[PDB]
């Protein structure tokens, strides 16, 4: 029912700065209380969960990305950011976005290993570094 | 010692509350298995909620009314023609 | 089917139902009641306990296993 | 001590504690694994393991008890879980075979004592409550609503009691039998039947029937004069039961049928 | 071995000693 | 019962209990999947 | 006490359908509060779990099977049934009945994992993808 | 009163609910670990 | 404080069985509140907990050997006692008892993987399967 696609894939390196989109349309029906999330897709490595952010407000991170990486939502846009703070290398991968309807306050399965996990994600967009 | 004296009387009273059938009551009546032996117990201790208790009532109404089964449930008028027409 | 009188019969009478209850849990609280939510508490660690251990239990495992195959 | 209401093994008395404090994993742990323990081992008052469940309000071990086909005092805990209305416990209770595949829950009291089964008893020796009270009985008594109607649905009724010149044979037979236990009888079945949630849930003009049930019982309060304050008391629960619905009118339409009975006679 | 009236009295002593309880389950917080 | 204040299914029966007793991930679950 | 057959085995491939019985005989008293259960022998792995479902309905499925495969028990029937979904060709072991005599309404231990660790368990029937 | 009791005893089963279900999912992750490392061992 | 010994280690084969025996002596104060348990330690393998049993009388085992060993106790005679149903070529190694003098009913340490780390311990026996 969520469509969710993603935008803003580029290419810096040595401490940049990058800001991901995320355009949730469709049902999008109390897209305010949804557990969003993005996860990532390394070339040669498994689906890994990025960040989570619950209806309340809640973020939670991944320790690989935790301090640089944070996520933010405009409920009234019906949009996910991520913003990402100094590269590295390592963070070059397929990045999906993910979004769980049926979520509460402080959900136990808002997390960002959950995310690769969630029942609506998107077409994904590439970052390298 | 009232105090105490008053939980001993509710003790008892309420071991007779708790009676079902008449085989107890007359068993917290008469101390064994119509003497009323703990009627009158409680009579010379003026332990009146026992013997005002209706479990205690209704047995002592029974023996009150005893072989005149049906003139229990006659009115006091009855009762009061029947004082009459015995004087 | 119903009459009138029935459909206000049966509106008022849940709404008697309704009424009761909540005028039943304005009653004081008594002791068995808090009790009983203790033995709530009680069971819940009980069964919290077990599946801890149960999930440690299942790490040590992982270990012995993980330890024969670096060995 | 000088009454034993009840010496226990050191696995029953793990069991036991288990049990009435609701350690699930311990009490599955026994059922599942020890052969020589007795399920129905009670404790220093007479109470086996599914009683001190019941009591306790632990519905998982509730469950797992019922499990076994040996378990004893299934009807006690029933009446147990009534009364502290318990209404998960009396759900797993009355699935149990003793009551899904037979009708016990139709039986009147006097049909109940008909029959010498001890299915309701607590212990060796009588019952937790009357034997006259029934599920239902006892559910109106304890103004249970869900358990009322949970009861109902299975088509407990309570029975009117006769009346109190009444020459039937059964009535002759309890009267001279016991009429002390036959009047506590007579009284449990109308306070059942005077309870509010009773009226509520069983019938279909309750204004009606509780205005009529609280004159019979004000006759009844003259007639039976020791119990004069019982039939008084539950006299004054239908007045208070037709009061609560009157005060629970909104809109004339409502008054009107409540004063009215239908449908400006003022009847009511 | 015991009489009828002891366990009469049995019965209702352990009635009393559950309506007791019951009761005591019944006292405010 | 004189009156009916309402057969629901097992599923519905399901999803009412965890409702009521605050069964969350039972609920989410059949919110999610059923 | 309880003895469990299993049944329905067959060989489909390219997104079929299977529909798996179990049949409990024997004590099979209280059958309706059993925690039942699926799990899987793969010629090469070890026993993996499949899927599980307790007295009050409650059905947990292993994340392998999860969305595809779906079970259900007919109470009055002592019958318990695994729907197969779209299949693949690792879903193509010795699949075994399960029972757990006494649990209790959600029970943690009524688990697809824990499945393996069942009292009572069928001779298993096989199923090629 | 009954009803604010009877809240807390509704919080109380639903962290019931939400634990034991959140320990349920820790023991599913742990086995999906049991069998991905006995396949690298064996 | 607590010094422990054990006895009983012998050399059978094919579902035999043998009851492994532990005396405790020095200060055993509180005896029967003690977090009892047996613990193996096979030649090529590390240190596996076997069996414990808590003051309450609960008691745990490992899933090796669940089912066919049970642990119990003789708090008068402040006894261990480690029955052993049938054998296998597995249950072959350094059984080492093992006390916790400051334990609880229900203590959650009080398990089998804990064994290992109890603040006393015998000096083993042999048992050759
Ligand atoms: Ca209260
Ligand atoms: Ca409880
Ligand atoms: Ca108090
Ligand atoms: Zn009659």
């Amino acid at each position: 029912q969520v469509q969710l696609q993603e935008s803003g894939g580029g290419s810096v390196q040595s401490g940049g700065s990058l800001r991901l989109s995320c355009a949730a349309s469709g049902y999008t029906y109390s897209y305010s209380g949804y557990c969003m999330g993005w996860f990532r897709q390394a070339p040669g490595k498994e689906r890994e969960g990025v960040a989570t952010i619950d209806g309340a407000g809640n973020t939670k991170y991944a320790d690989s990305v935790k301090g640089r990486f944070t996520i933010s939502r405009d409920n009234a846009k019906k949009t996910l950011y991520l913003q990402m703070n100094s590269l590295k290398p390592e963070d070059t991968a397929m990045y999906y976005c993910a979004a769980r309807v049926y979520s509460y306050s402080s959900d136990v399965d808002c997390r960002p290993s959950f995310t690769t996990r969630f029942p609506y994600s998107g077409q994904g967009t590439q970052v390298t570094v | 010692y009232r105090k105490l004296s008053m939980q001993c009387k509710d003790f008892v009273v309420g071991v007779l509350d708790l009676c079902r059938d008449s085989e107890e009551v007359e068993a917290i009546l008469n101390g064994d298995l119509a003497s009323l032996s703990r009627v009158k117990l409680a009579i010379k201790y003026e332990v009146k909620k026992f013997v005002a208790h209706p479990n205690c009532q209704q047995q002592l109404l029974t023996i009150w009314y005893e072989n005149l089964s049906g003139l229990r449930e006659q009115t006091i008028a009855i009762k009061c023609l029947v004082v009459l027409v015995v004087a | 089917q119903p009459t009138r009188y029935q459909q206000i019969m049966k509106r008022l009478i849940k709404r008697y139902v309704l009424k009761a209850q909540v005028d039943k849990e304005n009653d004081e609280v008594n002791e068995g009641e808090l009790k009983e939510i203790k033995q709530d508490i009680s069971s819940l660690r009980y069964e919290l306990l077990e599946d801890k251990s149960q999930a440690t239990e299942e790490l040590a495992i992982l270990i012995h296993k993980l330890s024969e195959k670096l060995n | 001590p000088a009454f034993m209401f009840n010496s226990l093994t050191a696995e029953e008395e793990r069991f036991l504690d288990a049990a009435e404090y609701g350690n699930i994993p311990v009490v599955r742990k026994m059922l599942e694994e020890s052969k020589t323990l007795n399920v129905n081992c009670v404790d220093y008052m007479g109470q086996n393991a599914l009683q001190l469940a019941v009591g306790n309000e632990h519905l998982e071990v509730t469950e797992l008890l019922l499990k076994k086909e040996n378990l004893a005092r299934i009807g006690d805990a029933l009446l147990l879980a009534i009364s502290k209305g318990y209404v998960r416990i009396v759900e797993a209770i009355l699935n149990h075979p003793g009551f899904a595949a037979s009708k016990r829950l139709t039986l009147s009291p006097c049909e109940q004592e008909l029959q010498d089964d001890d299915f309701y008893a607590y212990d060796e020796d009588g019952t937790r409550f009357s034997p006259d009270i029934t599920p239902i009985i006892l559910a109106a008594h304890c103004q249970k609503y869900e358990v009322v109607h949970m009861l109902l649905m299975k088509g407990a009724r309570i029975e009117r009691p006769h009346d109190y010149f009444c020459k039937c044979g059964d009535c002759m037979e309890k009267q001279r039998h016991d009429s002390f236990s036959h009047s506590r009888s007579r009284i449990n079945a109308y306070k059942g039947l005077a309870s509010p949630a009773y009226l509520s849930l069983s019938s279909e003009d309750p204004v009606l029937t509780a205005l009529e049930l609280s004159n019979e019982l004000a006759k009844l309060a003259n007639i039976e004069k020791e119990f004069k304050n019982d039939y008084r008391k539950l006299s004054m629960q239908c007045k208070d039961f037709v009061v609560g619905v009157l005060d629970l009118c909104r809109d004339s339409e409502e008054v009107e049928a409540i004063l009215n009975g239908d449908l400006a006679s003022l009847s009511r």
